[PDB]
């Protein structure tokens, strides 16, 4: 019948962005009844700002409510949980999905830079490659910048954290880099946000095509 | 594989507070109640309150009213249990259980591993490590030691030449002083022919005060 | 309401023992199913029985649980050294909406070889010593049945002053470990021509001593 | 009611045990019925080999059955499908899932291999990275080795295939090494094991703690 | 979000098969039927067939009866389509399609992006570039090309002075020849007055063949 | 069963056009739910209208559907350059258990300034005609009506052997282009003092003219 996902507001947007939102989506299998209600609360009793809200019946016969609450980064980390609660069809429980900052230790992520080899073929060419860990909670952005200039996303991709053995977890990301790009200027940044990086949630680490 | 992952342990001073965390996997995590279950050193097992993941509701035994709350963040599929006003008697393993059933009472199916909570007025101190000699050479074997002396919380790790000695290691559990620290020790025997010639180092480590210790240990 | 189970049960390999189980008419007497955990020492709980008699995914047929009035029972045919372990039920119970464990029973499997222990016993070092502060350290292993009596003498005159013992603990082995500590000043140590750790084990005593320089 | 899910020959199987084997797990939510058949054929009509079986009913009810067939690398390599068809229930339709040879170009991995410079608090441990890529179908083993000896898989972790920009995959791999080992004899090797790759399925670098 | 991905483009001799994939992401893959849907150059749509991969069975339009064979993969979520006795006519653009239904018979809601499969009777070959002058100084601008002679398989890149040069360009789309082979011209219009300073290259990839032609234009 | 549809269909922006789609009394006509699609050049189909008058999400309210008794229609208010597209409509015909997809619609948007092409001429160049070659380029550019015709003369007289035209595409400037390309002997080349490229488009012709050495 219904199904209910509420997503994390990414470290990017915490810290760098500081606009962060989240984002409370239903699916409803069987929209046969009037409206669904879609609720944002805090657990602390205080109010919540505004939100975006949009439904569209699917060619299949589902509906689909979405919406998108801003939140506080400090309120945020100071423990805030937001909650998204559905209400009404054929629900005898409401569901109520919610969000909150990761218990347990904090710990700054380690970055290093690696860049690739010459491969026949490639020439005009190169990957860059950054591994990134030891960090906790493992939540994390990571950008890749040149020229100061941040990168568009979908120019990298970056792996799903995974723990380490032992503790704290590591991601990795690649990006493929052009002649043009090397020869204008041979330095990127690859560049991890995460809340336990102090100064200001962020560490990175220079690479170079060459020596 | 259905597993709940539960968090590290975990060392409070009495009044304190503390949020321990049961990560699922292998599920949707909000189909079914989680329940907890407390477990002090030596005792039975006590069933606190269950969870329901998917709309928040709680319900606990009166003994756990007030003192634990049970909470679940939907969107990184995890159900935490806060314990607070902390007391000496509060020490205990947390465990965290489920059966993917829904409408059924008891019969825990799946487990976490535990989480530990220590309570206790002690701050955290590394060890001083005392070589514990070789009753001077001699008939085959000789014991010596290291002597890790006055730390708290525990876990110690003691290993040996490096962890490349192995053989003949006895490391005995800690002694809990009314000081509130723990002392212990870690034996190894040697053939009493090598005492000379073989060098032996003991390797303290102390994680919670992050403190290293080798020692070397010498015959009197 | 509590479920109330015995204490302790005893076993030698190959027998067969029960582990009861009794609550009251608003729990077990009531119609709600009883279930079974076994645990051994630093693991988590593991499910036996559920819904009175049904065994889950691997759990060997020589488990088998009944269910009477306001009782119900665990039975371990042809008993095994690893069946010993910590056995708790577990019901609902109405008045409370809980689902309680019992008591719990611990198992011991019989026959296990007595051992008597070893000793070893460590002066201060003169390390410590300079700390001003000194420990005798009387490392005792090996021993079956595992429960001993530590006494250290000073000289020949019993001690009792600041002697810490730990409780006795199973080693890899199956026999336990245990370990005695006695604080002295330095000028105590250094008084006295000898002191001794004497361990007491099912009725025989083995003593092992030490003196200053 | 009922799913059903067939797994695919590892590579490492493939070409290195050489015994490759594919797992048919049937999972019944509702036993309410007798027995439930579940069956394998080849598509091109063939036998196959005697499989194992297994049952269980799970304490909330469901049954689950496991099935494990041995196949041959040769007639994998060309192209033969195997599938595992469920029967029985309350199904109209059976079920049949299905497992093959992927489509398209094939192109051997190129392997890399990093290692991680000194952090302070670690000292006695390092950190390995292994980056392969454009590898053409994304199926793919990856082993560490020392002294010629592969290390346990549970020394490392794996990322799961993702696509480069353009054409064919990546894949980056990790492994703690200890001091210990690095002493004893400074040489790692990381090895991919890949159906393109071409005297005998692999690909592998060295990689060296210090220069 | 639900995507059909399907495989790149296939170039074929009359008489041979070719096995294009649609991989699915989003949903079960077996829950919906897939629908194939070919598509001629410069044609409208045709329904194929379409299969159930929960089961594998298949229906199939009378006209691609026999020469379509509509298989599933279900271990690696992918839907093929396997096109034999390929002919000169079976050019076209393949698209798979479906809707999250069951039990509803057309409206196809998500779509591959289209795989083309082009049959001919030639082989692969890489082109000849050759400079294509601008018509000797003036008034303004002037153009010169490159002329990429006598290709197979289609597609060709042209690319200036390394990506550097990017406004006034145009590259025309390929004439084909009866020969079977392709060719084009890449065009780009300069200041005139820079024809005696500024270095003008084209690159010319042509994937297919492995060839890589980088050229300099002169004045005559 | 075919499900017929017009070749094509005009406009005039923020005008109302409508397609139809006609079937048999074994599909359309047989309560079978109708379809559309719109392909925009280089892309795959997009659903417009489902089950005969609804829309999927994200579709302009300006499209309409409506079903008839054998036909249905499609109808686009307020047209707008971004409509050009083709359109298909798509039912069930259970005589052969399929869902066949219509004719398809070629809708065209008026209005559209009218352009004459550019045309650019190169003569062989020096290294085609060592590789024994002779090529002749004649690119035409931006012109709109997308239908030219090129006819090459050879000092005066026409040619007509060893021509090729490419069709008419789309620039991303909405315009047209092509390409003709002559095939040559050096020797022919040579020959003659000078050949044309004449581009008819409209009823106008733009020639342009290159000679030997
Ligand atoms: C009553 O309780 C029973 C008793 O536990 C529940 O049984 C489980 O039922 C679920 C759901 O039907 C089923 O999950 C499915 O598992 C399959 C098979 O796993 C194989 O395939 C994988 C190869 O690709 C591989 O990962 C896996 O091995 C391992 O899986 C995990 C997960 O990563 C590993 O970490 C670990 O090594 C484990 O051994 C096997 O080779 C899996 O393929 C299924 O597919 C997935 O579906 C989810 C959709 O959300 C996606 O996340 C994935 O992308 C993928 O498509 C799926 O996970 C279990 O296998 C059943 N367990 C047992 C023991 O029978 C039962 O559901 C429950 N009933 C009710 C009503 O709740
Ligand atoms: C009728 O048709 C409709 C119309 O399409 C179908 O609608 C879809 O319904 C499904 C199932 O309920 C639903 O899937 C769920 O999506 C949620 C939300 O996605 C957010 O969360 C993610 C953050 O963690 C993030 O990935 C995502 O953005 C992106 O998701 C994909 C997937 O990787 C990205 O590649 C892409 O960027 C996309 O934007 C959103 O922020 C997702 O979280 C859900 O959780 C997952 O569940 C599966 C279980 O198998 C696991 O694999 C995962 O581990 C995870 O737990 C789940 O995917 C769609 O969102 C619905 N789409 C729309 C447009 O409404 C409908 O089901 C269908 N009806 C029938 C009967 O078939």
């Amino acid at each position: 019948g219904v199904s209910a996902y509420l997503s994390r507001p990414s470290p990017f947007d915490l810290f760098i962005r500081k606009s962060p939102t989240i984002t409370c989506l239903v699916v409803d299998l069987a929209p046969s009844k009037g409206t669904v209600n879609l609720t944002w609360s805090r657990a602390s009793g205080k109010p919540v700002n505004h939100s975006t809200r949009k439904e569209e019946k699917q060619r299949n016969g589902t509906l689909t409510v979405t919406s998108t609450l801003p939140v506080g980064t400090r309120d945020w980390i100071e423990g805030e949980t937001y909650q998204c609660r559905v209400t009404h069809p054929h629900l005898p429980r409401a569901l109520m999905r919610s969000t909150t900052k990761t218990s347990g230790p904090r710990a700054a992520p380690e970055v290093y830079a690696f860049a690739t080899p010459e491969w026949p073929g490639s020439r005009d060419k190169r990957t860059l490659a950054c591994l990134i860990q030891n960090f906790m909670p493992e939540d994390i952005s990571v950008q890749w910048l040149h020229n100061e200039v941040q990168l568009p996303d979908a120019r990298h991709s970056t792996t799903q954290p995974r723990k380490t053995k032992g503790s704290g977890f590591f991601v990795f990301s690649r990006l493929e880099v052009t002649r043009a790009e090397w020869e204008q200027k041979d330095e990127f940044i690859c560049r991890a946000v995460h809340e336990a990086a102090s100064p200001s949630q962020t560490v990175q680490r220079a690479v170079s095509v060459n020596p | 594989e259905v597993q709940l992952v539960q968090s590290g342990a975990e060392v409070k001073k009495p009044g304190a507070t503390v949020k321990i965390s049961c990560k699922v996997y292998g599920y949707i995590f909000t189909d079914y109640n989680i329940y907890w279950v407390r477990q002090a050193p030596g005792k039975g097992l006590e069933w606190m309150g269950l969870i329901d993941p998917d709309n928040g509701e709680t319900f606990y035994a009166e003994k756990f009213q007030g003192r634990a709350t049970m909470t679940a963040d939907t969107s990184s599929d995890r159900a935490y249990m806060e314990l607070s006003s902390l007391r000496f008697e509060d020490t205990a393993v947390y465990y965290c259980a489920t059966v993917m059933g829904k409408w059924i009472k008891g019969g825990y199916d799946y487990w976490g591993r535990g989480t530990l909570v220590t309570v206790s007025s002690a701050s955290t101190k590394g060890p001083s490590v005392f070589p514990l000699a070789p009753s001077s050479k001699s008939g085959g074997t000789a014991a010596l030691g290291c002597l890790v002396k006055d730390y708290f919380p525990e876990p110690v790790t003691v290993s040996w030449n490096s962890g490349a000695l192995t053989s003949g290691v006895h490391t005995f559990p800690a002694v809990l002083q009314s000081s509130g620290l723990y002392s212990l020790s870690s034996v190894v025997t040697v053939p009493s022919s090598s005492l000379g010639t073989q060098t032996y180092i003991c390797n303290v480590n102390h994680k919670p005060s992050n403190t290293k210790v080798d020692k070397k240990v010498e015959p009197k | 309401s509590v479920l109330t189970q015995p204490p302790s049960v005893s076993g030698a390999p190959g027998q067969r023992v029960t582990i009861s189980c009794t609550g009251s008419s608003s729990n077990i007497g009531a119609g709600y199913d009883v279930h079974w955990y076994q645990q051994l020492p630093g693991t988590a709980p593991k499910l036996l029985i559920y819904d009175n008699f049904n065994r889950p995914s691997g759990v060997p047929d020589r488990f088998s649980g009944s269910k009477s009035g306001t009782s119900a029972s665990l039975a371990i045919t042809g008993l095994q050294a690893e069946d010993e372990a910590d056995y708790y039920c577990q019901s609902y119970d109405s008045p409370t909406l809980t689902s309680p464990f019992g008591t719990g029973t611990k198992l011991t499997v019989l026959g296990q070889p007595k051992a008597a222990p070893s000793v070893t016993l460590f002066p201060p070092s003169s390390e410590e010593l300079q700390a001003n502060k000194a420990t005798l350290v009387c490392l005792i292993s090996d021993f079956y049945p595992g429960a001993v009596t530590v006494a250290w003498k000073a000289d020949s005159s019993p001690v009792k002053a600041g002697v810490e013992t730990t409780t006795p603990s199973k080693q890899s082995n199956n026999k336990y470990a245990a370990s005695s500590y006695l604080s002295l000043t330095p000028e105590q140590w250094k008084s006295h021509r000898s002191y001794s750790c004497q361990v007491t084990h099912e009725g025989s005593t083995v003593e092992k001593t030490v003196a200053p320089t």
